[PDB]
């Protein structure tokens, strides 16, 4: 997972 | 108690899809954002919005897109929708070149500024970070009226996106809309999106600091009636  | 949907057009839907940023911003490529956009494109189209997707915009481009859109003749439309996919900080979204205040993008549609959208709902769905906090989880018409902001996360928090499936908020929002978009009121849909994201998603990461985090969206409503896309 990546965050924005 | 329902918004009159009797217009030849549901309304315009602007999807700003920012994936690649200028190195001066130092923001990373948002993998999975094209999937979100395409999905969102299919959903809102199904709902009957006339959607147009704009890629890697810059702050000015964004402000223009919105200023111009607010300047069209919305007399034959029930509402207006705008979806923002990008990076972000508290109160601000990232253009490819920097950051612009969401307040500026939305103000164009104020009652005093978009008379043809007056008394009509103006919907903005925002997928972007709002800070760097992680949720660990636990086991006369007012000019500001008729707006609704469906944020993907809460003020001060990160927003999650899986490179291969898209952002949680959009995966959720699309499954819900696909199945209930034509039969449930907007608040019901978003409440279900709220529950879907909270219960069905949990970050997977190699950085323990970013592992197993949770997320809850945030809906702000200044609507004065119930909205049914039907």
């Amino acid at each position: 997972d990546e965050v924005x | 108690y329902q918004y009159n949907m009797n217009f030849e057009k549901l309304g315009k839907c602007i999807i700003i899809n920012n994936k690649n940023f200028d190195k001066v911003t130092g923001m990373g490529v948002r993998n999975g954002t094209d999937k979100d956009a395409e999905a969102l494109f299919k959903c809102f189209r199904s709902l009957g919005f006339d959607v147009i997707v704009y890629n890697d915009c810059s702050c000015a481009k964004m402000q223009d897109l919105l200023k111009k859109a607010s300047e069209e003749d919305h007399t034959n439309a029930a509402c207006f929708a705008c979806i923002l996919l990008s990076h972000g900080e508290e109160n601000v979204i990232y253009g490819k070149d920097g950051v612009t205040p969401i307040k500026d993008l939305t103000a164009h549609f104020r009652g005093d500024r978009s008379k043809t959208l007056l008394e009509k709902p103006k919907l903005f769905f925002i997928q972007a970070c709002r800070g760097t906090e992680l949720d660990d989880g636990i086991q006369k018409i007012p000019v500001e009226a008729d707006f609704l902001f469906a944020y993907s996360t809460v003020p001060g928090y990160y927003s999650w996106r899986s490179p291969g499936r898209g952002s949680w908020f959009v995966q959720a929002l699309c499954s819900i809309l696909e199945e209930h978009g034509k039969d449930l009121e907007i608040m019901q849909i978003l409440t279900r999106v709220n529950d879907r994201v909270a219960r069905h998603f949990e970050s997977q990461s190699d950085d323990p600091h970013f592992h197993e985090k949770k997320q809850i969206p945030c809906v702000v409503s200044m609507l004065t009636k119930e909205l049914y896309f039907s």
